[PDB]
């Protein structure tokens, strides 16, 4: 169906450790493909997926140059925000930025994004129209007015509807074997007696891609999400994801309960019985 | 691919 | 903003009693990002542990995956130790192969 390319950036000031930590990660859908970590030895943008290693060396030189420029912008920004908020040079502070683009099933532009946060709160973000800004407070209002003068939105919109979507399409073709593949969950169910009148049913979904999924327990075809423990979808570490959902039920009523699994890779949702 | 120039706050 | 980590401990594949796998500690929903994560073996810190690259969710809360290669038995007691600004004490979650 639809697809996305996303970059995530974190910068954390360290008056104690000198220069701020800076981490950047790039994702197409739920697959990481690049990283830069200022605390790592390489000081380069690094591949994290095999299909991006098809990129020539001008790619890696050029992304390394621009990610180091991103870092310097964020470093200057932490100092600007310290002033805007009248804070002292003592404490550690954090800036977080996310940007990227979505395309539809036709791979045509669908939406663009560019959001910025200071110390874990919304600071400023670009609206859906890619031409105006939502400033979260009075300090961000100054950034909005500055960026309006300099056509910062029109600079970002050119990238988000053009460069961003064309590189996503390129990556989706170059990595067609893995990025365009869906991996349906491997499923099984476990049963544990918690007392001789109650028992835990656990429904498992393993090795699936992308991360989006719905696991639901039903009794007699009626919802039990309220009664269900659902763990957060977690990475397996190999590019796939895991999740489980469990209900505690009366012993001898296990047969009323069904587990339902919906996922992109499943042409029809499946039902698990004990 | 990254944005080519990130503008300062 | 100071948000407390949730922690999950689990293997890359269904646990077995003598096969080579991967032990994962997933810490999510936390802020700020400075965090100390340790995987243990029978109570003692494991030294050669890798970790993913710091990212964050739409609510700006951070997540990080720590993992170590490992070969479990029916009981090689594994755990994850997490220390964050939000925790008065390092919280420890045992690898429970049922989850």
């Amino acid at each position: 169906g639809s697809h996305s390319m996303r970059y995530f950036f974190t910068s954390v000031s360290r008056p104690g450790r000198g220069e701020p930590r800076f981490i950047a990660v790039g994702y197409v859908d739920d697959t990481q493909f690049v990283r830069f970590d200022s605390d790592a030895a390489s000081q380069r943008m690094e591949p994290r997926a095999p299909w991006i290693e098809q990129e020539g060396p001008e790619y890696w030189d050029g992304e390394t140059r621009k990610v180091k420029a991103h870092s310097q912008t964020h470093r200057v920004d932490l100092g600007t925000l310290r002033g805007y908020y009248n804070q002292s040079e003592a404490g550690s502070h954090t800036v977080q930025r996310m940007y990227g683009c979505d395309v539809g099933s036709d791979w045509r532009f669908l939406r663009g994004y560019h959001q910025y946060a200071y110390d874990g709160k919304d600071y400023i973000a670009l609206k859906e129209d890619l031409r105006s800004w939502t400033a979260a407070d009075m300090a961000a209002q100054t950034t909005k007015h500055k960026w309006e003068a300099a056509h910062v939105a029109e600079q970002l919109r050119a990238y988000l509807e053009g460069t961003c979507v064309e590189w996503l399409r390129r990556y989706l073709e170059n990595g067609k074997e893995t990025l365009q593949r869906t991996d349906a969950p491997k499923t099984h169910m476990t049963h544990h007696a918690v007392s001789d009148h109650e028992a835990t049913l656990r429904c498992w979904a393993l090795s699936f891609y992308p991360a989006e999924i719905t696991l639901t327990w039903q009794r007699d075809g009626e919802d039990q999400t309220q009664d269900t423990e659902l763990v957060e979808t977690r990475p397996a570490g190999d590019g796939t994801f895991q999740k489980w959902a469990a209900v505690v039920v009366p012993s001898g009523q296990e047969q009323r309960y069904t587990c339902h699994v919906q996922h992109e890779g499943l042409p029809k949702p499946l039902t698990l019985r004990w | 691919l990254l944005l080519d120039r990130l503008n300062k706050l | 903003i100071q948000r407390t980590p949730k922690i999950q401990v689990y293997s890359r594949h269904p646990a077995e009693n003598g096969k080579s796998n991967f032990l994962n500690c997933y810490v999510s929903g936390f802020h700020p990002s400075d965090i100390e994560v340790d995987l243990l073996k029978n109570g003692e810190r494991i030294e050669k542990v890798e970790h993913s690259d710091l990212s964050f969710s739409k609510d700006w809360s951070f997540y990080l995956l720590y993992y170590t290669e490992f070969t479990p038995t029916e009981k090689d007691e594994y755990a994850c130790r997490v220390n964050h600004v939000t925790l008065s004490q390092p919280k420890i979650v045992k690898w429970d192969r049922d989850m």
